């Protein structure tokens, strides 16, 4: 649950 | 009698034309009542058995008393709703089938106080309240994102925003992205006549921002009346509290975290003003999670990314299908 919360959370701008 | 069949078949005509036609607005209902067996609809065997909390898309006129319209559900056929004045006048039927309806009660008590209904037994008292029977909708419920914490901040903002992207790819031409500025949460309709409705009143709500809001309703229900969604982007709105009573009614997608130990993992991996800001984000996340499973419609918990998108793009597809 961290993984998949972590770059798709962060992938947009980041 | 040759006219009830002949305007049935005129009706039904009128129907049959009523299939290629502009929808011009909805209708919200909160009772429980079946269209098929009341007397008074004008066709036959075709009546509606909605329930509470249904939606009915109005497009044109009929009388004072029934309404053309379309259920949301896929494959639906078109029916006829009571008007509000003619609903007044079914429900008046419910209470009058029981022993009384006003004052004098019925405990062995026959044939000395005749007790003719006064005032009170009817409609024109009880206007403490007075809630309506229908409120009027936009087409379409819109969809917001509600969760999983405050919005505006970097850890929920940019969450929210990475759906968009994938929202508008799918679905270009049909579905709009709308940022709000003003608040929502306020929308009140039985305050007053025209709250605020000159800006020279130098009054308390003139002054204010609540003149503010009803320009940005009135928006949304333009928008929605062009048989498109809308997507929304207000950053005042957290609980689906503040939407609930409120007549618009939208439709709740729900986004959460899996755990909540896992929620304050995410802050620490962003920054050091995000964990300024992790203290009131863990009173928020609480608050949310204990919330009714009815009042959500859409739910995204997945912890992949792709599998967020095809739910809420599922439903979208079944949602626009729906009305036609």
């Amino acid at each position: 649950d961290l993984k998949g919360y972590l770059d798709w959370i962060t992938q947009a701008e980041d | 009698e040759s006219a009830r069949r002949e305007v049935e078949s005129q009706a039904q005509q009128q129907l049959e034309r009523a299939k290629h036609k502009p929808v011009a607005f909805a209708v919200r209902t909160n009772v429980s009542y079946c269209g098929v067996l009341d007397e008074e609809c004008p066709v036959q065997g075709s009546g509606v058995n909605f329930e509470a909390k249904d939606f009915l898309h109005i497009k044109e006129k009929y009388s004072n008393d029934w309404w053309i319209g379309r259920l949301v559900k896929e494959g639906g056929d078109i029916a006829f709703i009571p008007s509000p004045q003619r609903l007044e006048s079914i429900r008046l039927k419910q209470e009058q089938k029981a022993r009384r309806s006003g004052n004098p009660s019925s405990l062995s008590d026959i044939g000395n106080r005749r007790s003719p209904p006064p005032s009170l037994a009817k409609q024109k008292q009880k206007q403490a309240e007075h809630v309506p029977p229908y409120d009027v909708v936009p087409s379409m419920r819109p969809v917001v994102l509600v969760g999983p914490s405050l919005k505006g901040y970097e850890v929920t903002d940019m969450m929210q925003k990475a759906l968009f992207d994938f929202l508008k790819h799918r679905f270009d031409g049909r579905i709009s992205i709308t940022r709000v500025t003003a608040d929502l949460s306020l929308a009140k309709r039985s305050v007053l006549n025209n709250p605020g409705k000159r800006t020279i009143i130098e009054r308390s709500s003139a002054r204010s921002s609540i003149a503010e809001v009803q320009s940005e309703i009135e928006r949304i229900f333009e928008l929605a009346k062009s048989l498109q969604l809308v997507v929304l982007d207000a950053d005042t709105i957290n609980h689906p509290a503040q939407l609930a009573k409120t007549s618009l009614a939208p439709i709740i997608v729900f986004v959460k975290v899996s755990s909540p130990k896992v929620l304050q993992r995410l802050i620490r991996s962003r920054g050091k003003s995000q964990m300024k800001h992790l203290t009131v984000q863990m009173m928020a996340y609480d608050k949310l999670v204990q919330c009714p499973p009815e009042s959500f419609d859409v739910i995204l918990d997945e912890n992949q990314l792709e599998d967020a998108c095809e739910h809420l793009a599922e439903y979208l597809e079944v949602y626009w299908r729906a009305t036609h």
